């Protein structure tokens, strides 16, 4: 019903950033939790999903190993950790939950990460 | 919540052995159908398979409640606790309902006692085909149903305006024949027990030539 | 990987005229194509979940049209606040979105 | 044709329920078979069965038998029509192997454990099974833990190995084709001037072979590969066809040069039996 | 003595439970997350235009009236508890005669999670209808559907949905192929809404794409037909003085073609159009008849 | 080939149960066919049947109708595959005599 | 008696009688001819047929059963049931063979220490057969022969009551369907010798047709019997007839 993401991050190239997505209004054990990236003025792109009831996480083949998705059922939060990041993934990261017909009805707000020196 | 209270109050002092208005007037039952598919018409046994969605609606002044909800929608768990008419098909060699996964039944009790009871049936109806003009023959053979134990003075059936409504007529297993139409009919028959109201639905089948044209001619 | 070719890339149209967007899927996607409307500086909002099913709170001028591979989003009387991106994304498999169409006014 | 097989068994299970433990009477109680509807019995099911039933005459054929320490024995008399997918590429010279998978439905491997009792004398009565066509060659008992998307369930497998007997087929389908080929060979000892006799031979033989083939295929399902008996029938039909076309070749050049015709008839008399025996030998050595 | 505490938990669960009311009757639409595991795709009966399929039909809804708090998280209960709670009445829209297995006990399952999330699997043998267009026989390909929906519950009450990505919901076992004539290519799922006279229902569909294997029809029709045509054309190389030989050739080849047509038409359903094999047999008949006519003219 | 015939009949029996007698109402009660499991019905069986079944759609096809004088009227809709051995020594110019035996 | 399945159907009135001292009663009547539902509230032995395939317990219109409680506790419990039992046959003398189809029945779950069976009358006069009770189309029932024994299973030591029915096949059908056509074909093949030697097509047609007929006959006659792996007697007759026919064809070839 209301997804609250984290704030903007200013991370040096070569570090790890962990973005949080707190779900208020429902339990994350009921639905999946998708993570989407969007570079400026480009199309949406899928990172991976997680089933918070089990812990089964699927990733896009081009995001395998770079990103990892964990959960926290007590606080109803989804965490996305970018293991090793270059200076190119300076995109906006959205957090969404699956809807009725496998659509993504409720999106987050976007944690615009920035990679520079 | 409160629907449990309503369902409990409807079944307190309820006898499912007595038809509604047992000693007042006959029970008027409106019957509808939905022909899914008319199965293969095998002439060797003079029978034909049909698959329907039989719907019966009647009035029961005992299942009359007064609450905000207008209709009670129920599965087959409450069909065996109210009165249900004993409609049987008089020309069915073998017929049976469906039970997978849960008994295919539906019960909807409106506010003023109006009950709707729907079930899924597969009837191997019988019709003696007059095999003259073969294979240039046309048949029109029925599906008849009536109450079993209740004569005309107790149960009266009656078709609706839009009662029988066929499906797509394309994915049916009518190989040698071709559906051309139907018509409903109501009559009264005499039996050793009494006078019964017998309803009928006549399906018109026309044998399309082909298989025989290339098999024997 | 199912790819969604969305057309056109960027269109400019005046107010009050019917407009149509196309989204052709590579493989089979039965009716699991969703249409999202992303306004600038905001998060995408679901318009059409499944093919031809408006989401709660969507005006009736948005209509979907589904098939096995080709999908269409038609807007009718176009208002002045419909100037945003329109992404199409399948969900029959792992979700892959389209490129989006920059709607413009002229 | 259905790729199944029906077996009747006395299926017995034995577990230990501590709640059914008594220390007053010293005898092993045997209760009526209707108390099994009031105890707990494991949810065992055969995965590859199609139609099965517990025999119910004169009562439901089941046995329940307690012990003073809680041990429960529970037997049924089942008749399962299990599924037996067969590879008929060597039919009728084939050895089949189809199993009986016994798995628990509801309870994962952390809630139940299946094991054969005795582990080699668990399955008895196999050496007394007399089948009219096959013959049990070997049987094996296996213990696995299969994994489905809902957990990891225990499983036992009882596996036979049936080798088909070839007496009936040697009697019914090989000898008629062989003798039809022998009859076709007679067409070479007839003088090449006879046009009806030789043609009668070759045509009756051809038709016979093909009809036999078609009829033989009616007893099997629509299998898309070439069985061994199909290979034999095709070879016999090729031999017959060649005999007919050798009479036809003789009849073509008869008027022009009868010396070549007589030479061809002699060569045929000599070299049809040789090639047929060579083909027959290589056949019976490739499959046997 | 966990037996007593677990009995108390179960009796608290069923105390004040009405199995005639769907979960969330007033303020919610029940969401049944289904799934299928095809243990064996049965033999596609071409005569009846049906097909058999043995499945592990899984369903899972959220019942808030079955929340507990005990030592265990998931209650893996017996299949007889499933009759005292509410379970969706999923029926197969095109199934003809489905059986639910009862060997040795009812092949069902029920796991009540601590937060109310139920899980209910059955082992079924569905004999569904697969309408076939045999106009390319025996080079045809079919898409046998399997439509299942709810009975007595419209779309405003019980909505169905796949439990995984729709592409990964219907799974077929590797060794589970009882198909001897066809060749299973792949599944294809879909979800729609059917109107009716009673209401709007959610309908889940699954097509299994097939492809017939031509080997057996080749062996038993096309080879005999071609061999007969060749045996018929052999009658041209015989000299013109031997009339009885060529007459026998012609007549026996025509008879063989007739009986071949008869035996080839028996395999198929009694269909009222012409298949491809029918055209092949007609052309071979024409060839043999033309050979006989040419011999007669000569 | 099976030496049997199949017939579908409306088998009906009528006895007098003095315990099911009433006089306060004058009409003939027609109860639901589920009350036939609480009354006494005679143990009638067909001796030469092989497979039989009371039709059961849409309900169990039976009638149970009481009368004010105790007379009970109990009807069924049976489909019996009665066995009758045939003498084919004059086939096909033969006359078979197939019977159905009803015994307690 | 089905020959392919090696099974046979039978339709019996299975009577059993034991003595239950918990059912003693003194009243106006001596015996109580009670309903068949009372027999579901008392103990009844769980007899089963050791070699039954699919037996049914008729319940048309009511369950076909009978229970009589004598006043001294003696019970009589009668059932009407069709048993489809097994009967392995040795068909080396086909179609001139004779079989002894057994009907073994004992108890389930009750060993010899708990439940022992006996025949009520003299063992010779126990298994009775009705006069008009014979649906044997092909066979001919000679007589019954009962016996009692003790078998050992993996669970215990049980008592088994065996009954053999001695059957004798009738050769009438097989004569006219196989032996007459074979003999007629042999005679037709030997007719070819009396034709003239200057008529090659006629004798060749005789030979080829007789061989084709013998082949079709050898194929058809085998269709009746189950697929056994030995040679019956009818098969030997067919083989000798095929030999004669082929020898006549080879004699014409030599001539
Ligand atoms: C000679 O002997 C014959 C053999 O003994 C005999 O045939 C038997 O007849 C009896 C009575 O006619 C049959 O018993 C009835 O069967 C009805 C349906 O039958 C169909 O299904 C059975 C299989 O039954 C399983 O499946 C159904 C559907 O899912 C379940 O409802 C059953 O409980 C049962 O489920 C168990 O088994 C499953 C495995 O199959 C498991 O998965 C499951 O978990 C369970 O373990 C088939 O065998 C039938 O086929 C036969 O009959 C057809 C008839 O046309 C023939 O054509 C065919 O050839 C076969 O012969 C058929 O397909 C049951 O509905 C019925 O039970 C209801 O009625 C009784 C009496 O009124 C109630 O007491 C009972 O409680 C049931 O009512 C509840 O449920 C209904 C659902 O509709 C509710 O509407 C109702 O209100 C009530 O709900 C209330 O109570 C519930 C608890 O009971 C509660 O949960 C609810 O919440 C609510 O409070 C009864 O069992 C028997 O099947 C026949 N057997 C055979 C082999 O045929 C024949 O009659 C004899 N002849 C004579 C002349 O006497
Ligand atoms: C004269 C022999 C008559 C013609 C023989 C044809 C033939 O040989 O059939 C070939 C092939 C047919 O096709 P398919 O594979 O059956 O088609 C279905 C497939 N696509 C699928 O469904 O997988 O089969 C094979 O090659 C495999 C078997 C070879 C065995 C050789 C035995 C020799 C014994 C000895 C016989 C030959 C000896 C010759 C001596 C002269
Ligand atoms: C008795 C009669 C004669 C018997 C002896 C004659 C010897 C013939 C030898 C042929 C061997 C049989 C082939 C067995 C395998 C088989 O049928 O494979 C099929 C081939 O069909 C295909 O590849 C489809 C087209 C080819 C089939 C028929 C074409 C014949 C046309 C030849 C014209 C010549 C005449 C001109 C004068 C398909 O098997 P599958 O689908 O299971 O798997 C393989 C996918 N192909
Ligand atoms: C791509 C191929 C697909 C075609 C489909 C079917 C074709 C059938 C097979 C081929 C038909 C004939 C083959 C070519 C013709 C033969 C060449 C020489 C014959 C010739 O000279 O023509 C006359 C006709 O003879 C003859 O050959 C007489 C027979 C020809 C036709 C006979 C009619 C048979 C009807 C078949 C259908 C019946 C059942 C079908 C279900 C002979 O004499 P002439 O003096 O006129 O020659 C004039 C010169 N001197
Ligand atoms: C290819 C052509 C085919 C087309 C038609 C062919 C046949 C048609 C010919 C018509 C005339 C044939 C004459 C037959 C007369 C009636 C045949 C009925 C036979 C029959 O059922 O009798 C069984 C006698 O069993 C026995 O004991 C009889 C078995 C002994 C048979 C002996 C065979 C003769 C061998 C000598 C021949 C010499 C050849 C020349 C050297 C009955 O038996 P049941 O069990 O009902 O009880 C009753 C007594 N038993
Ligand atoms: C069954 C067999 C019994 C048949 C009775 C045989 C009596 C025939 C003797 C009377 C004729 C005198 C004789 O020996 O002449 C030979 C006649 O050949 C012949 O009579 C031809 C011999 C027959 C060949 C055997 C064929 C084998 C059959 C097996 C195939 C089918 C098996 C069944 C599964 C010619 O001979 P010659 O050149 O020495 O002339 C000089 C001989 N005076
Ligand atoms: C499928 O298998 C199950 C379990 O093997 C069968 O359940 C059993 O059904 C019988 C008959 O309905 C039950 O017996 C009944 O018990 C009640 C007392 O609760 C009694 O009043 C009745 O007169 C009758 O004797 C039996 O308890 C029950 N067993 C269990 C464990 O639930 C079921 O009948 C089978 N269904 C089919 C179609 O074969
Ligand atoms: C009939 O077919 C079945 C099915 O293929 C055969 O069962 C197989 O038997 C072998 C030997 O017993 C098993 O191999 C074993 O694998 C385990 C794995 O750890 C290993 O520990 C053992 O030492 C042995 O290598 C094989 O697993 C088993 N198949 C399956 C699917 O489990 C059977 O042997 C065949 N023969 C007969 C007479 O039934
Ligand atoms: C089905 O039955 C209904 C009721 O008998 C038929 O409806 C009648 O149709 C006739 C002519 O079409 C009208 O004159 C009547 O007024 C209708 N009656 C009612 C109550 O609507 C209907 O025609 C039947 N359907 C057929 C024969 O196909
Ligand atoms: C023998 C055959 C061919 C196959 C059929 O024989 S049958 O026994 O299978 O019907 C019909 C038939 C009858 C007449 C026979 C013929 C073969 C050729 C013949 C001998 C001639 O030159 C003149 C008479 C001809
Ligand atoms: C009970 O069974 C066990 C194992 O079969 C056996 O050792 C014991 O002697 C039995 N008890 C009696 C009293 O026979
Ligand atoms: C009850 O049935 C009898 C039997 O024919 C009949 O005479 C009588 O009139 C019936 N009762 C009524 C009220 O019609």
């Amino acid at each position: 019903v209301q997804l609250q993401q984290s704030g903007a991050e200013l991370v040096k190239p070569g570090a790890s950033v962990k973005l949080s997505c707190t779900a208020s209004g429902f339990n994350i054990k009921d639905t999946y939790m998708y993570w989407v990236k969007q570079r400026p003025e480009q199309g949406l792109e899928w990172i991976g999903r997680i089933d918070p009831a089990n812990g089964d996480t699927k990733y896009d083949p081009k995001f395998q190993g770079k990103a990892t998705i964990t959960t926290d059922t007590f606080s109803n939060t989804a965490y996305l950790q970018l293991s090793s990041l270059t200076s190119e993934d300076t995109a906006v990261y959205y957090c969404a939950r699956k809807g009725l017909r496998w659509a993504m009805d409720y999106w987050g707000q976007g944690t615009s990460v920035t990679v520079s020196t | 919540g409160d629907v449990t209270v309503i369902l409990n109050n409807l079944l307190e002092g309820y006898d499912n052995k007595l038809r509604p208005d047992i000693g007042v007037k006959p029970t008027l039952i409106h019957t509808d159908m939905y022909v899914n598919s008319i199965g293969p018409v095998n002439a060797i046994n003079m029978e034909y398979t049909i698959d329907i969605f039989f719907a019966q609606t009647w009035y029961d002044r005992r299942l009359k409640f007064n609450s905000t909800i207008k209709v009670l929608r129920l599965n087959s768990n409450m069909v065996g606790k109210i009165w249900i008419p004993d409609t049987f098909f008089r020309n069915s060699k073998k017929a049976d309902a469906h039970w997978i996964t849960t008994p295919n039944r539906m019960l909807r009790i409106w506010n003023d006692g109006r009950v709707l009871y729907t079930l899924r049936l597969t009837i191997d109806a019988e019709c003696q085909l007059q095999l003259h003009n073969f294979p240039m023959d046309e048949h029109s053979c029925p599906l008849e149903f009536s109450s079993y134990g209740y004569p005309r003075e107790e149960i009266v059936y009656q078709w609706k305006r839009s009662s029988v409504e066929v499906g797509d007529t394309r994915s049916w297993r009518l190989y040698q024949f071709s559906f051309v139409g139907l018509r409903n009919t109501t009559e009264v028959v005499k039996t050793t027990s009494g006078d019964y109201v017998v309803m009928s639905v006549y399906f018109d089948l026309s044998r399309r030539m082909g298989y025989f044209t290339i098999q024997t001619y | 990987n199912i790819v969604m070719t969305q057309s056109p890339k960027s269109m400019s149209m005046s107010v009050g005229e019917r407009v149509t967007l196309s989204c052709k899927a590579s493989e089979y996607v039965g009716t699991y194509v969703s249409w999202y409307q992303q306004k600038p500086e905001q998060s995408p909002k679901l318009l059409i979940y499944g093919a031809s099913n408006r989401y709660t709170g969507v005006p009736d001028r948005f209509t979907g049209s589904g098939s096995a591979t080709d999908f269409t989003l038609t807007i009718g009387s176009v208002q002045a606040e419909d100037l945003a991106d329109y992404h199409c994304g399948q969900s029959y498999s792992y979700p892959t979105f389209g490129a989006g169409t920059k709607l413009e006014l002229k | 044709v259905n790729m199944d097989y029906t077996l009747t068994m006395y299926f017995q299970q034995a577990w230990r329920d501590k709640r059914l433990s008594y220390n007053v009477i010293p005898l092993n109680l045997t209760l009526d078979n209707r108390v099994a509807d009031q105890l707990w019995v494991p949810d065992t099911y055969f995965l590859n069965d199609k139609k099965s039933f517990v025999h119910g005459v004169t009562v439901k054929n089941r046995m329940i038998r307690l012990h003073p320490d809680g041990t429960v024995l529970y037997g049924l008399r089942i008749t399962t029509t299990a599924a037996c997918m067969m590879d008929l590429r060597r039919y009728p010279l084939d050895e089949q192997n189809c199993t009986l998978e016994i798995e628990s439905y509801g309870y994962t491997t952390d809630d139940i454990e299946f094991y054969w009792r005795g582990d080699d004398n668990a399955v008895t009565g196999v050496t007394k099974i007399e089948l009219p066509q096959f013959s049990i060659v070997d049987y094996k008992l296996i213990t696995k833990k299969v994994v489905f998307s809902t957990g990891s369930y225990p499983r036992l497998s009882l596996s036979f190995k049936l080798k088909r007997n070839i007496g009936y087929f040697i009697l019914q389908t090989y000898m008629p084709s062989i003798l039809i080929t022998i009859l076709s060979w007679v067409s070479f000892w007839i003088n090449y001037d006879a046009s009806a006799a030789r043609v009668a031979l070759g045509i009756t033989t051809v038709l016979t072979m093909t009809t036999i083939n078609t009829h033989l295929r009616e007893t099997l399902p629509k299998i898309p590969y070439v069985k061994a008996i199909d290979m034999y029938l095709m070879g016999c039909f090729v031999f017959v066809f060649m005999a007919l076309l050798e009479y036809a070749l003789v009849n073509y050049i008869f008027f022009s040069q009868p010396a070549r015709a007589a030479a061809i008839d002699r060569w045929s008399r000599i070299f049809f039996p040789v090639v047929f025996s060579f083909f027959n030998i290589v056949y019976w050595l490739y499959y046997v | 003595d966990n037996t007593t505490v677990f009995t108390r938990i179960l009796d608290r669960l069923l105390d004040g439970y009405d199995n005639r009311l769907r979960p969330g009757l007033g303020e919610r639409v029940t969401e049944v997350k289904t799934d299928i595991f095809v243990t064996s795709f049965g033999p596609v009966s071409d005569h009846d235009m049906e097909y058999t399929i043995d499945v592990f039909f899984r369903q899972s809804w959220k019942d808030e009236r079955l929340k507990f708090k005990g030592p265990m998280t998931v209650l893996r209960l017996n299949n007889l508890m499933a009759s005292k709670i509410w379970t969706p009445d999923t029926f197969f829209h095109n199934g003809k005669k489905s059986v639910a297995h009862n060997m040795t006990m009812p092949n069902k399952l029920l796991r009540i999670t601590e937060d109310g999330t139920l899980l209910y699997t059955m082992r079924l043998t569905v004999r569904a209808e697969c309408p076939m267009h045999l106009e390319d026989f025996p080079m045809d390909a079919h898409a046998c559907p399997l439509k299942f929906g709810s009975y007595a519950y419209t779309r405003a009450e019980v909505v169905y949905e796949w439990t995984r990505e729709p592409a990964r919901s219907v799974v077929v076992a590797e060794d589970g192929s009882r198909l001897n004539q066809y060749d299973l290519l792949g599944q294809t799922v879909d979800s729609g809404i059917v109107q009716s006279s009673t209401g709007e229902y959610v309908v889940m569909t699954t097509h299994f794409h097939l492809k017939r294997k031509i080997g057996y029809f080749v062996i038993q029709t096309y080879l005999p037909c071609i061999m007969t045509v060749i045996l018929s054309q052999v009658s041209f190389w015989l000299n013109r003085e031997s009339v009885p030989a060529r007459t026998v050739f012609g007549v026996t080849t025509v008879l063989t073609m007739t009986t071949l047509s008869i035996s080839a038409r028996n395999s198929l359903p009694k269909v009222a159009y012409a298949t491809a094999m029918d055209w092949f047999i007609a052309v071979c008949y024409a060839f043999v008849f033309s050979a006989l006519i040419e011999f007669a003219t000569v």
